[PDB]
């Protein structure tokens, strides 16, 4: 069985490359961040522009939703994160502490903490309520490309241009695992699987890998796309068939069968590198976002 | 930002 994602909507409004798209956990909204320093909110089902959230002084590399779909956190070249009340558009807190560009961010599932990664080679853990830094992890020896909490929030996974994925105890800050395969390409993305058993890691050698982190073993490789340059997001699609989804530097969205590793679909339409994809929590909907020559977000829907 | 950022 293969999906049949078809283009439904093209979303225009960002004035520069879109960096990240994310669906609200409640399925109502899409959030986009851009090099234009703006966050935009869109209807998840019709792509209808909702509003613009402004305040960062430089470009934004990432945005993430709180568990209850009420807050966003954004990571900016201005070396801050900002916590946003989506309904009021207010910046609740500006998180200062990184010494270089903030590249990546996520809430824990309980959305009382934020984790951030930076060009300063550190991972920071922040208290959402106070907007104060709880912990600074000397995580990596090169920029941190991605950070993610596991299912219960007790672990963080980080990835870096230093070629390493690391697993951290949230509470203690201790490094519990270093993961690397038989080469040392920059790691451009990582996240835990929904069931919390696996990490999915992108490397800048055109490869995605599914790891059992507790066993420290590479279980599955996904190849056939182009990824040698940019920090491209990857996703688990779980609403229909069990897929892996990634953008690609050939301007396509790639979809793989998670179990068999075969390509099941390539989505054509963008005019530049697809930097970001996101999978809707309840419907077979993919959002995709592309770089400076395109500046659009696309919404794709499948029967399965 | 991510949109031009390389290794
Ligand atoms: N993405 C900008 C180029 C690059 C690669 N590695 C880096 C470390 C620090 C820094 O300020 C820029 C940078």
């Amino acid at each position: 069985v293969k999906p049949n994602y078809a283009l439904k909507f093209t979303l225009a409004g960002h004035t520069k490359a879109v960096s990240s798209v994310k669906f609200s956990p409640n399925g109502e909204w899409l959030a986009s961040s851009s090099a234009d320093k703006l966050i935009k909110i869109w209807g998840a089902y019709d792509g209808k522009f909702e509003k613009t959230i402004s305040g960062h002084k430089l470009g934004i590399s990432d945005v993430a939703w709180s568990s209850d779909s009420n807050l966003l956190v954004s990571a900016s070249d201005d070396k801050t994160l900002k916590i946003w009340d989506v309904s009021s558009g207010k910046c609740l807190k500006t998180l200062k502490g990184h010494s270089n560009y903030v590249f990546c961010c996520n809430f824990n599932p309980q959305s009382n903490l934020i984790v951030s990664g930076s060009f300063d080679e550190s991972v920071r853990i922040w208290d959402v309520k106070t907007g104060k830094c709880l912990k600074t992890l000397p995580a990596h020896s090169d920029p941190v490309s991605a950070v993610h909490f596991n299912r219960d929030g007790s672990l963080i996974v980080s990835s870096s241009y230093d070629g390493l994925c690391r697993i951290w105890d949230t509470a203690s800050g201790q490094c519990l695992k270093t993961l690397i395969d038989d080469d040392n390409p920059p790691v451009s993305f990582v996240k835990f699987s929904p069931n919390g058993k696996y990490i999915l890691a992108a490397t800048l050698d055109n490869t995605l890998k599914l790891w059992d982190y507790s066993k420290g073993k590479c279980l599955k490789t996904y190849t056939g796309h182009k990824n040698e340059k940019y920090c491209i997001f990857a996703n688990f699609s779980v609403t229909g068939g069990k897929w892996i989804v990634s953008g690609s530097e050939d301007n396509l969205v790639y979809i793989w069968n998670l179990q068999t590793k075969e390509i099941v679909q390539k989505l054509q339409g963008h005019t530049d590198v697809v930097i970001s994809t996101a999978c809707h929590p309840t419907e077979n909907i993919i959002a995709s976002a592309a770089l400076e020559n395109d500046k659009t977000i696309k919404l794709w829907k499948s029967d399965c | 930002a991510r949109t031009k950022e390389t290794a």
